[PDB]
């Protein structure tokens, strides 16, 4: 499944995921492109912060979904 | 060049809302001095528009993208690295970290062979800490030392840390090579628990406080990934001047 990850600046990257993938895996894919350690990535799928230990299937993430990567202190 | 002034200048750009947008943009391929406020804001506008406007964007993402940002560690380290290293050509810190990587042991074996007349910077990806930071090692004829430039979300063993709070004093504190080798090499693994808290707090905590280190959040047996490169202090100086101009000529 192709999804988009979009940062605060509007930068988009496209990530290829499987429904069995953990959100931690998705962050690994983001790190390949952005450098950002998964530990400090926050990914928001619309409304909620995604927990590293749940899956894409768990969050029912769909083709074309935009996840937002927030690279800022809380 | 006054190196202490370069750091104050970064703080001043950070504290300016348009300086902030220039410094902490996430375009890694292009030169940091090629960033353009009109285009940056256009792209925020478009982004907000996709979500149905600023109100819903905030409801859905939780933040206002027009507000000044406080960069997490990879965002501050990658950006300051470009500011230091770029001269005639762009440096992509994501690409360079992956292709030019040494570990903490190779860093310890080699730092003593670096030229006195030259300036170097290490982009450190600490896989024990899950944290990125810079070590600036500028030319020093009394004794080569390092300066740590960092910020922190605060999701590892250390508290949240704002880039300007860190840089005002602690980023100007010199760190002996002896101590950097102890932090980064396999030597770190032989330290006791208290010795680890002491060293991590000394090097990385704003208030050098041992109780600010959650030792259980440090991943045991892991290493560090380092991209070490030479840089020209004149380029660090002029890149900062170029960004300051963007503001004074707005
Ligand atoms: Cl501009």
């Amino acid at each position: 499944m192709l999804i988009k990850v979009k940062t605060l600046t509007g930068k988009e990257i496209e990530i290829d995921i499987e429904p069995t993938d953990k959100v931690e895996r998705i962050k690994e894919r983001v790190e390949e492109k952005e450098g950002i350690p998964p530990q400090q990535q926050r990914l928001i799928y619309s409304g909620k912060q995604m927990n590293d230990e749940k899956t894409a299937a768990d969050y029912k993430i769909l083709g074309g979904s935009v996840l937002h990567l927030v690279l800022a202190l809380r | 060049i006054n190196t202490i002034k370069l750091i104050d200048d970064i703080i001043a750009l950070h504290n300016d809302p348009k300086g902030n947008k220039l410094l902490w943009n996430d375009n890694w391929q292009d030169k940091i001095i090629n960033r353009d406020l009109a285009n940056i804001f256009e792209k925020i506008d478009e982004s907000v528009s996709e979500l149905g406007g600023l109100e819903m964007y905030q409801e859905m993402v939780g933040v206002n993208p027009y507000d000044p940002t406080e960069p997490v560690s990879g965002l501050s380290a990658q950006n300051i690295f470009k500011l230091m290293t770029e001269g005639e050509h762009a440096v992509d810190p994501v690409e360079m970290a992956q292709t030019g990587k040494i570990d903490g042991n190779e860093f310890a074996e080699s730092v003593d062979q670096l030229s006195s007349a030259k300036n170097y910077v290490a982009l450190v990806n600490d896989r024990r800490l899950g944290h990125m930071f810079l070590i600036d090692i500028p030319s020093n004829d009394q004794e080569t030392v390092g300066y740590i430039y960092q910020s922190d979300l605060g999701q590892g063993a250390l508290p949240p840390l704002k880039i300007a709070d860190w840089l005002n004093s602690r980023g100007k504190d010199a760190v002996s090579l002896n101590k950097l080798k102890k932090l980064l090499s396999r030597e770190f693994n032989l330290l006791s628990d208290d010795e680890k808290r002491a060293l991590i707090s000394e090097t990385l905590d704003i208030h050098k406080d041992v109780s600010n280190v959650e030792l259980d959040r440090i991943k045991r047996d892991r290493g560090v990934d380092i991209y070490l490169t030479e840089y020209d202090v004149n380029n660090f100086y002029e890149n900062i001047e170029t960004l300051k101009s963007k503001l004074s000529n707005y």
